[PDB]
């Protein structure tokens, strides 16, 4: 009855090695590995002979049927909607065996059919199989190919030779798409005809710190940390090393180690350089870090230390930039006062009073102190902003919010997809609409014509965006050079100018080195369309010059001698408004009488928002919510815990850093007291064993109480280990035992009233 | 009434771990006195192929570990190869409730808490050598320190 | 269930007729919801019914200095004032001493400037509002501490850099296909071991499949065989008549060690569970609880700020891709021992001391000694329970010289604007005339349902994969389909502002 | 309280909003990435001029590609791990209450369970008492039922 | 570990200055000299799959290093067994297989 | 209750030596200081200031010399190779905008003469436009400059990168380009399409046309499918080079369609570890 | 091949010091702020 109390008179195991539930089985987590599509082949082999015969060996052997079931019926991937089916053959036949002739494959091999050798080669079934796909013919009657260049390729143009499957998969009518092109083309085997583009290779997984996982196993959430390089990832190949490193420049590490990076907990001391992604006007010689690092950054909770300065910093940090909540001290008086020879206890005597009235409790965003941009009072501010408007805005606004999350509710996949779309395009044209309509004209004397605007571009997009890159209002960002101040120092004019007009001859040599280049190869046949056109991302261009060309008197001249842009038009949106207009019963007067209203009243939303349904994961706050003062406290004292750990990895015996900075009065070495078996000079009470106990301590009051720190130290971690298997009640762990057997009791009667509704539902 | 019954037990499943709301369970009295009593000696251990294949494949992993130990002062003791335990587990310089470290940990914990550790010092010589080294040497000592001080 | 802080926000004496369900964003829903109805029912009943800021310092400035004393800042003043009512003041504006001391405020920023003053001089769910604003950009705080993404490539972060070398700084054993590429090759030194590929034909869609490998004695059959080969010898190597002197050698090994560590499964599973439990029991011990912003922590990060001041196991060496299939590392598995190099156990004797403590420190020692940090952490914790106007014409007159009245500037911007933009049109004219030759030759030899482009069709069926819904079928999205959500989504939005139309009534 | 009660949550459609937009998004982005490659390429290779492959090379850098996030599951996006729930076994072991229900009628009686019928013993079952039992990963009781089937008896 | 050890002759020449030493601290990742062209050295089939590398770990005391070479493939178990395979051969295919493995390597989770 | 939830303590090890103040033999834990340890001694009253055992700077043969030991490294060793330079400055491509997918705009809706006395002052934010669009072609002018473009690979160095965003680096920032991609080649294309229509492909198109009642076709230029056949299989040479192709017969629902008329080294490899 | 690229780290503090404060609709405190922060500089 009691679960935590069983007998344990009897302890045994039925387990078999291999476990048949752990090696049978193909995990969803190995896609991206080869091996594992033969052995879900294997497996799948595996459970039909256990439905035949009930044992995984079959009785003769692997048969032909094998073969054909592996291929046809078992992996049975999805296709789109098929095609219509023709009924009348749209060809004739002029030569004998043209073409090939007009219940399953697997069935027929099971009631007796054998399958012999035919004697045409795979380059013509796949031939076949494009030219079904294309819809189209790809060769002529002597051979030669129709879609592609026949000619040999020119070496000295820059040019190699293609065979017709890549070609014809590569460039191909976009009604296909690369799963039926690869079929077609016979692509089969796992290991050579097949590899990885460089935006869908696998990688590990970016966790940060670790928490806010989601858990696959409740009580183990360690187990969401398998496929990252996280410190505490289960069973990450070579173990972590205590690392102890002297450096050229005299920085040392000790702590840690993952493939001899700093990666878990330790103490770097700084040298003449810098480390650990301090900056380099941050340290001086014998600084100090303390606390937790990943990937050779600060990162984490730790505490910076200068003895040059007498700064002191206790918080967080993030890619060892100081990012969060923290606590700055300054020790400079105290340690001023011991170089000069007083005592500890009269110096902090002196200093404890001055120096605890000046402890600064801030918000760090990255390596800078908030608070005084008025960042406190944002929110609040944006709240006030939001009550500023007309009312008719702020109803209307509360109403799409209801309303779309109603219509989202009820919506399928697809149409979700397509909404998605919809916003996605709707968001890009608030910042580029394109200028449809407005590409070419016509003027007189037929003779289509370019629009350009002041600037002579006939487009908003500029490729020098790419380099530099934007911020979110659409100014430019930071180049190679620059004032500190460009409002304060400006560019001067005369150079202004000078530069933008041979900015455009740039841009005219680049549209005539693009034109000799690219110019020349067709992409579309149909509209005239060709490779620089198409590459530099201006196929609209090309819809509006066909349609401008083929209205201008020209290009009427042009066609009777031989003899756009827009989903919807004005006309029908119109009439679709008016429409649903008199749906609800609205006269156009009622929006004017509603606009009077309005008119007689005369960035929406927190900046600091979390689940924004208008995003494009790429707008940056720089800065935080501040941290209250119980958020700090509660950063300090988890960061000192934290900090009292990393120094447990502080002097590794016969390591590197001991055995060159521990050092007498003088330079010379002393022989730190570390050795496993000899405590000399009277120091046996320090062995931790049974022989420590039976010695003397010495009568020292200081070193008692650190004793019993130490002792209370080790408590603490001997208590999360070993536990009592009858706690008295009144203490913790009975508290934690009661709530165990509450939580089993509960499930169970939780499990008999499904039983009940199952038994009562099955009758 | 089944339902009443069923979401009050829902909503107290809901919170039921929550370690700062208080539970009229937890200082309950139990049904017997308490009379707190160890865990029973289990005298029989039948181990399954599993069992055996996970002990070989640790055993594997920790061939070639070098330890550390922490003293009465947290500083961190010599390096250890498996002998030189041996040897301060006889010495009586350290015990069962000393804290190690050795590649696969990633903190500092007690002798008797770390997998296979004890059975590979706890050779038949070294329990002899510790059985008299205890009786015979430290015990006497013991008694003796405490009647002079 | 909702908090103390949140029930005094709330007007009072209202009856909840519903069970919602738990968990604290089902709580701040209901709570924003509310906020919404009611500024919403507050906006069209007020709908249904029926200031020049100056600044202190400049307008003290300004009148500290005179004119008007003698001739020569008269003077200076005369031409400072010719110029700039000629180009610095506007029409609307009435006065040049009026917005010389103006302070240029917006009309928002005016009004909040108002409000705010009205507040630090001394509605119905302002406050309410305001809290819930501050918790949803405390969540926003909150995702540093896990995976996020870092799009902004900018001077002075340095986190992207810490993201790409924790991607990419260290080795993770995963056997892809680079992987079995660096192994081994296959070294021909007589030619392909592949080659082209025979079709077969059955004697008793669109596209003619492959049937070279309906034999068994072709490469697939090989593969195939080769499996269950090493499968067959995988689980033959480790047959108890095979393993027996490794069974030897461990019953001695294991036997070293006392009979009370020796822990059933259900055993090990508990002291897990207590584990665990134990950490939950100490974290709420700390100043965290007193976060007005807490329990919006504790549900999405837990009670601390790091992982490893929870509870966790020790596996720190070997690699979890060799052993997945053959030992369990984690309780969901079934009914196994795992694979841990730490123990949990039961006290097997009553502790009589504090067990680390020597003899001597038995005498008083209760100490809790305190340094410099925690002093001030505890005080902190109690704390809480002349001759302007002829620099001004010499600096303006300078400024109309450089950027307006420069003949050279003037020279720059017409060149820029006429010369190389009709350059610019002749280049233009001809790229456009060799692409209507490309076009003519397809007009002269001749005689809605139109799908998107690639990147489009694999951007909706990727997002259908991710729906959570049962994998439907691949699509190729037209033109047709994007103009109906397109319509759907107008229609939304139009209904919507007709029914609050129609409430204006 | 009726719109939360209808399950109209802003927290959860505004993330599956989110997560569709993610994956668009990153698709699109990839795709004029390729075309501008491609024409960098071609440039540098028919062209001669090799300013062309320094900027094929500088588009083609780890750290632009993992700053853009295209190597990464877009889950992260949203700041989820990516989780494979189907890989844990569904037995009688450490299952939901339901699921585990289930496998105890379907243990006797023997004729496997179709949908129809596990779907009205599922509605039954979870309308007893009155949906507050955990569904979801982020529904808290979700631990305590994890801790209430952990012990196999014997 | 001293850095005449690992220190190469001459920049473009990747080979050790000091070949009377260069067999101390090697991974198993380095590369085997057995396999330049024109040596007629030993038949070693034990490395058949893996004849880049000097593909064995004999590693002392906090030494080990383990690059897409695991710990295991080197030395636990079948992965390490199935790798030496080519060791073992002699120097149809259909139903003999089958039969032969059935009658030789038994075990009751494929043949009971 | 105490703040501290554990004791923080001193860690450090203990050593015997002369005290020459209280001038005995002792045990105690006072080590020097570490903001001089290592710098210097005194083995006499003179003191001696050792010269090179911290490296206070570095050159290309020092940084040669001690390449995988250092804790950093900086921009100003790592100009001169030109990945290096890209991940110290890499490109800011953001915010896409997506001309090559956005082909339409759901809704449609010359020289002209101003005198200045009808013309009204500017709004500030159409103002900051006019202003962007001039600083466009100003960075273009700086950025891709083609008299230097032509003399880049022999006479000067002109690398396209971003603004620089770290000066300090950690040293093992390198292991990033261990997992080397594919060169373009193996991706792309190395052959162009038609450059001009002869009388077949004219009469593909017009068979293709018919079939499609003049809506056409749309075509599309992408990245390969699968790597070439050729390096991994031995193929049929097909010396004529003409297919003639096998299929069945082109089917619908005269208008009758006719077909127009008239040892091995190894590579190297990229993608490896 | 010398190219040279400034460190550009006080222009963007600048620029995002306005940013800040014109998100909280305060830039009548834009000269005060950016002049003591130019000054801190020195
Ligand atoms: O060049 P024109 O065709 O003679 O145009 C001029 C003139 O232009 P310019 O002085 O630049 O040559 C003025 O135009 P703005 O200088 O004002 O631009 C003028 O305006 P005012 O006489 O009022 O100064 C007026 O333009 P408008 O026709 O708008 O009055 C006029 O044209 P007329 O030939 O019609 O006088
Ligand atoms: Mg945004």
């Amino acid at each position: 009855t009691d679960p935590l109390k069983e007998d344990p008179t009897v302890i045994r195991d039925e387990a078999q090695f291999p476990e048949p539930s752990l090696y049978f089985k193909v995990f969803e987590s190995e896609a991206g590995e080869p091996e594992a599509k033969i052995r879900a082949d294997v497996n799948k082999l595996y459970d039909r002979w256990i439905e035949k015969y009930g044992r995984r060996w079959p009785e003769d052997g692997i048969n032909t049927e094998d073969m054909v079931w592996l291929a046809e019926e078992a992996n049975k991937r999805k296709r789109a909607k098929p095609r219509p089916r023709g009924t009348v053959a749209a060809e004739k036949t002029e030569y004998e065996d043209e073409f090939m002739p007009d219940r399953t494959n697997y069935e027929k091999t099971v009631a007796g059919g054998k399958w012999v050798t035919d004697e045409f080669e795979s380059a013509d079934y796949e031939a076949g199989n494009l030219e079904k796909l294309w819809d189209m013919y790809l060769w002529d009657r002597e051979g030669k190919p129709t879609m592609m260049p026949d000619t040999p390729a020119a070496q000295q143009e820059g040019e190699e030779s293609e065979d017709f499957d890549d070609f014809y998969t590569a460039y191909r009518p976009r009604d296909v798409d690369s799963e039926e092109a690869r079929e077609a083309v016979w692509a089969t085997d796992e290991f050579e005809s097949d590899e990885d583009n460089t935006e869908s290779e696998w990688a590990p997984e970016y966790v940060g710190a670790g928490l806010g996982l989601v858990a696959e196993d409740p009580l183990n959430p360690q187990y969401s940390l398998r496929h990252s390089n996280h410190p505490l990832a289960p069973f990450p190949g070579e173990p972590l090393k205590w690392a102890s490193y002297v450096y050229p420049d005299f920085t040392t590490f000790e702590g840690l180690s993952k493939q001899s990076i700093p990666h878990g907990m330790g103490v770097m001391t700084f040298g003449t350089g810098t480390g650990a992604g301090f900056a380099m006007s941050q340290t001086r010689y014998g600084d100090k870090y303390e606390g937790e690092f990943q990937a050779g950054y600060a990162h984490g909770l730790g505490q910076f230390t200068s003895e040059a300065s007498g700064e002191v910093y206790i918080g967080e940090f993030f890619a060892g930039q100081r990012h969060g909540c923290g606590m700055t001290l300054d020790m400079k008086p105290y340690f001023y006062l011991l170089e000069r020879g007083v005592d500890p206890v009269e110096a902090y005597r002196r200093t404890a009073g001055a120096i605890m009235k000046n402890v600064e409790v801030r918000t760090w965003y990255r390596g800078n102190k908030l608070g005084d941009a008025k960042e406190d009072e944002v929110v609040e501010i944006n709240v006030l902003k939001d009550e500023l408007d007309d009312p008719f805005e702020i109803a209307l606004r509360n109403s799409l919010h209801d309303a779309k999350l109603r219509k989202w509710k009820a919506m399928s996949p697809q149409d979700k997809a397509m909404d998605r779309i919809v916003s996605i395009i709707e968001r890009v044209q608030r910042r580029n609409p394109g200028r449809f309509g407005a590409y070419y004209r016509e003027d007189e004397k037929g003779r289509v014509r370019p629009v350009l605007d002041s600037d002579g571009a006939d487009t908003d997009f500029d490729s020098v965006d790419m380099i530099q890159g934007v911020d979110t209002d659409g100014d430019l960002g930071p180049g190679w050079e620059g004032a500190t101040d460009s409002e304060e120092n400006p560019m001067d004019p005369r150079i202004r100018e000078l530069m933008a007009a041979e900015g455009m001859d740039d841009k005219l040599e680049d549209e005539g080195f693009k034109d000799t280049v690219l110019g020349s190869a067709i992409i579309n046949p149909y509209t005239g369309l060709d490779m620089k056109t198409y590459l530099d991302g201006k196929e609209r261009h090309q819809a509006e010059l066909v349609s401008v060309y083929k209205a201008s008197r020209e290009g009427r001249k042009y066609l009777n001698k031989v003899r756009p842009g827009a989903l919807l038009s004005r006309e029908a949106e119109d009439d679709r408004l008016a429409r649903l207009y008199e749906q609800a019963g609205v006269s156009k007067e009622d929006e004017r009488r509603v606009e009077g209203l309005a008119a007689r009243w005369r960035r929406p939303g927190n900046p600091l928002a979390a689940n924004d349904s208008d995003t494009g994961f790429e707008t940056e706050s720089d800065m935080m919510e501040m941290c209250d003062i119980p958020e700090i406290l509660g950063t300090v004292q988890e960061a000192r815990q934290i900090v009292e750990r990393a120094r447990m990895w502080r002097f590794k015996p016969y390591g590197e850093v001991g055995l060159r900075m521990a050092q007498d009065a003088n330079g010379s070495p002393v022989s730190l007291m570390q050795e496993p078996l000899h405590y000399p000079h009277g120091t046996k009470f320090m062995a931790p064993g049974p022989l420590g106990l039976c010695h003397a301590v010495p009568d020292d009051p200081s070193l008692r109480q650190e004793m019993a720190k130490v002792a209370h130290n080790y408590a603490a971690i001997y208590r999360m280990y070993n536990f009592d298997w009858d706690p008295e009640p009144g203490t913790v762990q009975y508290k934690i035992d009661q709530r165990i057997r509450r939580a089993q009791e509960l499930r169970n009667n939780a499990m008999a009233r499904y039983l009940a509704a199952a038994d009562e539902v099955l009758r | 009434t089944q339902q009443e019954l069923a979401q009050m037990e829902a909503m107290e499943l809901a919170t039921l771990f929550d370690m700062s709301k208080p539970h009229p369970l937890d200082n309950a009295a139990p049904a017997t006195p308490w009379k707190g009593e160890l865990r029973p000696v289990p005298r029989k251990i039948v181990l399954s192929p599993y069992q055996y294949e996970m002990i070989n494949y640790q055993r594997m992993l920790m061939r070639k570990n070098i330890w550390y130990y922490r003293d009465r002062m947290n500083v961190p003791r010599g390096p250890c190869p498996l002998h030189v335990v041996k040897e301060a587990w006889v010495s009586g310089i350290v015990d069962e409730n000393t804290l190690f470290w050795g590649h696969g940990l990633y903190d500092w914990l007690p002798a008797k808490n770390i997998k296979l550790l004890l059975p590979m010092v706890r050779t038949p010589e070294v329990r002899f050598a510790t059985w008299i080294k205890r009786t015979f040497s430290l015990k006497p000592s013991l008694n003796r320190i405490r009647e002079q001080r | 269930v909702l908090t103390n802080t949140q029930a005094t926000l709330l007007p009072t004496d209202l009856q909840t007729k519903r069970t919602i369900k738990p968990g604290l964003i089902y709580t701040n829903s209901a709570l924003r919801k509310f906020v919404r109805n009611v500024n919403t029912r507050l906006n069209l009943k007020l709908l249904n019914s029926k200031q020049f800021i100056y600044s202190k310092r400049w307008k003290s400035i300004f009148s500290k200095i005179q004119p008007l004393q003698n001739g020569t800042t008269r003077k200076s003043y005369q031409l400072f004032r010719n110029v700039a009512k000629q180009i610095l003041v506007t029409p609307d504006a009435k006065s040049l001493k009026l917005i010389t001391i103006n302070q240029k405020l917006s009309l928002k920023e005016r009004k909040l400037l108002e409000l705010r003053t009205q507040y630090n001089n001394n509605t119905l769910v302002r406050p309410l509002n305001v809290y819930l604003q501050k918790e949803e950009a405390f969540k926003r705080k909150l995702r540093y501490y896990g995976t996020m993404p870092m799009r902004k490539l900018t001077v002075g972060n340095q986190a992207p850099y810490f993201k790409a070398l924790m991607k990419r700084g260290f080795y993770y054993y995963k056997p892809t296909l680079r992987w079995r590429k660096t192994l081994y090759v296959a070294s021909l030194r007589r030619g392909f071991r592949k080659k082209s590929r025979k079709q077969r034909i059955l004697v008793m869609s669109l596209i003619t499949k492959p049937t070279h490998s309906y034999t068994v004695l072709g490469k697939r059959a090989s593969r195939y065989r080769h499996q269950i080969y090493k499968d067959v010898l995988q689980h033959w190597y480790y047959t108890p008549f095979n393993r027996l002197l490794m069974k030897f050698d461990v019953d001695a090994f294991i036997n070293r060690q006392p009979k009370s560590h020796f822990l059933t499964k259900n055993e090990e599973r508990a002291l897990h569970i207590r584990r665990f439990l134990l950490s939950e029991h100490y974290d709420t011990l700390r100043w965290y609880t007193y976060m007005q912003h807490y329990k919006t922590m504790k549900t999405n990060i837990g009670g601390t700020k790091s992982f490893a001041n929870r509870a966790y196991n020790q596996q720190f060496q070997g690699t979890f891709k060799k052993i997945r299939h053959l030992f369990a590392i984690t309780p969901k598995q079934g009914d196994f021992y795992t694979l841990k190099f730490d123990q949990p156990l039961y006290n097997d004797n009553k502790l009589k001391d504090n067990l680390y403590f020597h003899e001597e420190l038995l005498t008083d020692y209760y100490n809790g000694t305190n340094l410099q940090t925690n002093q001030t952490s505890n005080i902190s914790v109690n704390s809480t329970t002349n001759f302007v106007y002829s620099e001004l014409f010499v600096k303006l007159i300078k400024e109309c010289k450089k950027r307006i009245h420069d003949q050279t500037f003037l020279k720059n911007y017409i060149t820029h604007r006429i010369e190389k933009r009709e350059q610019l049109n002749q280049e233009q004219t001809k790229e456009l005339n060799k692409r209507l030759e490309k076009l003519k030759v397809w007009l002269n030899s001749d005689k809605p349902d139109k799908v998107l482009t690639t990147a489009m069709q694999k951007a909706v069926n990727e997002s259908i994969s991710l729906s959570g819904i049962m994998p439907s079928d691949k699509i190729k999205t037209t033109y047709g389909n994007l103009t109906n959500a397109y319509t759907i989504k107008t229609e939304n939005a139009i209904l919507t502002k007709l029914n609050v139309i129609n409430q204006l009534t | 309280l009726e719109d939360v009660d209808a399950g109209l949550v802003t927290d959860e459609i505004n993330h599956e909003k989110r997560l569709m937009t993610a994956a668009q998004l990153r698709r699109l982005e990839v795709e004029e990435w390729d075309k501008q490659r491609m024409k960098n390429f071609y440039l540098a290779s028919f062209g001669g001029l090799r300013w062309f492959d320094q900027m094929e090379q500088a588009l083609h850098n780890p750290l632009f590609i993992e700053s853009r996030g295209w190597t990464d599951p877009v889950q992260n996006w949203v700041g989820q791990n990516r989780t494979y729930m189907d890989d844990l076994p569904a037995g009688q072991y450490m299952a939901g209450v339901g699921n585990a229900a289930i496998r105890i009628k379907e243990a006797e009686l023997k004729r496997k369970l179709t949908d129809v019928e596990r779907a009205h013993v599922l509605a039954r079952g979870g309308a007893v008492a009155g949906g507050l039992l955990p569904q979801q990963p982020t529904d808290p009781a979700t631990l305590a039922v994890a801790v209430g089937g952990a012990f196999v008896p014997s | 570990q001293d850095r005449i050890l690992n220190q190469k002759k001459s920049q473009s020449d990747p080979d050790k200055l000091i070949t009377e030493t260069a067999f101390l601290n090697l991974n198993p990742t380095d590369k085997n000299s057995r396999i330049r062209d024109g040596v007629h050295a030993r038949r070693e089939r034990w490395k058949q799959r893996l004849i880049k590398y000097q593909a064995f770990d004999a590693s002392t005391y906090d030494q080990g290093v383990y690059d897409f070479l695991t710990i295991e493939d080197l030395n636990y178990g079948f992965d390490r067994f199935w790798l030496r395979r080519k060791m073992r051969n002699h120097q149809g295919p259909r139903v003999e297989f089958f039969r032969i493995l059935f009658e030789q390597f038994y075990h009751p989770n494929f043949h009971d | 209750k105490s703040f501290d939830i554990t004791s923080m303590t001193t860690t450090l090890p203990f050593y015997a030596g002369w005290d020459e103040s209280l001038k005995k033999f002792v045990v105690t834990n006072r080590l020097l200081s570490r903001r001089d340890a290592g710098l210097s001694v005194n083995n006499n009253p003179q003191e001696i200031n050792f010269t090179n055992p911290p490296i206070q700077g570095l050159n290309e043969g020092s940084f040669l010399y001690w390449q995988t030991e250092m804790p950093f490294n900086s921009y100003n060793i790592d100009q001169f190779i030109t990945t290096n330079q890209s991940f110290y400055a890499p490109l800011g491509w953001r915010r896409f905008e997506f001309r090559h997918s956005i082909l339409k705009t759901w809704v449609n809706n010359k020289t002209l003469i101003i005198s200045l006395k009808n013309l009204q002052p500017l709004k500030s934010s159409q103002q900051k436009q006019n202003q962007i669009k001039t600083k466009k072609l100003v960075a273009r002018r700086i950025k891709k400059r083609y008299k230097l473009l032509k003399q880049m690979p022999n006479q000067l160095m002109y690398s396209p990168t971003g603004p620089l965003l770290t000066e300090v680096l950690p040293s093992h920032y390198i292991s990033v380009f261990d997992q080397q991609y594919r060169l373009p080649r193996n991706r792309y294309l190395k052959r162009n399409p038609l450059k001009t229509l002869k009388k077949t492909t004219l009469l593909a198109l017009m068979d293709s046309s018919k079939q499609t009642n003049g809506v056409n076709k749309e075509f599309t230029l992408r990245k390969r499918v699968k790597p070439r056949r050729k390096y991994h299989r031995k193929r049929f040479i097909k010396k004529d080079g003409l297919i003639f192709p096998r299929r069945t017969k082109f089917n619908t629902n005269d208008d009758l369609r006719w077909r127009p008329s008239s040892q091995l080294r190894r590579r190297e490899f990229q993608q490896v570890l | 091949g010398i190219m040279p690229r400034k460190y550009l780290i006080e222009k963007h503090n600048i620029k995002v010091l306005k940013k800040k404060l014109s998100q909280a609709y305060s830039t009548q405190q834009l000269t005060k702020v950016v002049q003591e922060y130019k000054n801190l500089i020195q």
